[PDB]
């Protein structure tokens, strides 16, 4: 006995338009922003640790560790200038999530990304759990000050190669991303404890589910809740080495998990098409892209 | 609160 009448994208679409599916949680990772030109900052193929010789770090990872950053922030900000995107244009996937919001289906979007594209696409603070923080805002690091600065201010400092200092107290100003050694956001744990009591559908897009504790969110869904993965590669299955709550797409025991393998944009397009939303999504994307291109 | 690590 299962909520999906078949373990396919078509089964998921029929379930979404049934009275049983009211509340959708999206879990998204780097795979939803690669088509916007944003690289996967956790992939070794990105080479974040490769050309740091001129910074004389005690070890490669120090560039992203909070205690090192606070005393030697220049390497991080030099790297941030080199990797700073040329444009912030959200993808079809981001705008699919905006449509979910528009239609009253979006309970929450948990994101591993720091690129701000969920916000640009129209998800509001209350819709989002930025599990690793964001570049959208930055804060003075002094506990007694904590002056907030917008991304436009931070970008100007990064591009002029001036280490960002607080105008009120002259302390370092840090983008609101979670550095290694920093606490994960309290909001991540608070929202998880409430949201997963309420979820009817998990949409997992563009994440290989390899980074904890984000990956463990799939095990927080009720046992009946269908879980759709839209991703270039299958992910989330229990590790035959390591291994509880893993994806089961393909066994005779499979009952609720569905994998659609391909580009995230094409998967969301296909799902929107099944839902009758394709024209709405095309119109939204073309309009928002036109607006961003015209800034 | 749990701190951010490699894993
Ligand atoms: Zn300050």
């Amino acid at each position: 006995e299962r909520l999906l009448d078949e373990l396919t994208l078509e089964g998921v679409a029929r379930y979404m338009q049934s009275e049983r599916c009211r509340r959708v949680i999206c879990l998204v990772g780097a795979g939803i922003s690669t088509s916007a030109g944003i690289p996967d900052f956790r992939s070794p193929s990105t080479g974040l640790y490769d050309n740091l010789e001129k910074y004389h770090l005690p070890y490669p990872e120090a560039i992203f560790e909070i205690s090192y950053f606070k005393k030697h922030p220049e390497p991080f900000f030099a790297l941030a200038k080199e990797l700073y995107p040329g444009q912030f244009k959200p993808t079809i996937c981001h705008y699919f999530m905006r449509l979910l919001k528009d239609k009253g289906l979006l309970l929450r979007c948990y994101t591993q990304n720091i690129d701000t594209l969920e916000r640009i696409a129209g998800l509001e603070q209350e819709d989002l759990v930025e599990a690793h923080g964001t570049f959208y805002t930055s804060h003075c690091v002094s506990a007694s000050c904590r002056h907030e600065y917008p991304l436009s201010w931070m970008k100007e400092k990064i591009f002029s190669e001036v280490t960002p200092k607080c105008e009120d107290c002259q302390s370092l100003v840090k983008p609101d991303i979670v550095f290694f050694g920093e606490s994960l956001p309290a909001r991540f744990f608070s929202c998880m404890q409430s949201d997963f009591l309420k979820v009817d559908l998990l949409l997992v897009m563009g994440t290989s589910l390899q980074v904890q504790p984000f990956a463990s969110l799939i095990s927080k869904a009720p046992l009946s809740t269908p879980r759709l993965l839209i991703n270039k590669e299958k992910a989330g299955q229990s590790d035959p080495f390591l291994g509880g709550g893993g994806m089961d797409f393909d066994s005779k025991k499979a009952y609720r998990d569905v994998a659609w393998l391909g580009e995230c944009d094409q998967g969301c397009l296909a799902l929107a098409e099944l839902l009758g939303w394709k024209k709405e999504l095309e119109d939204l994307v073309r309009r928002e892209h036109a607006s961003i291109d015209a800034q | 609160l749990p701190k951010k690590y490699g894993g």
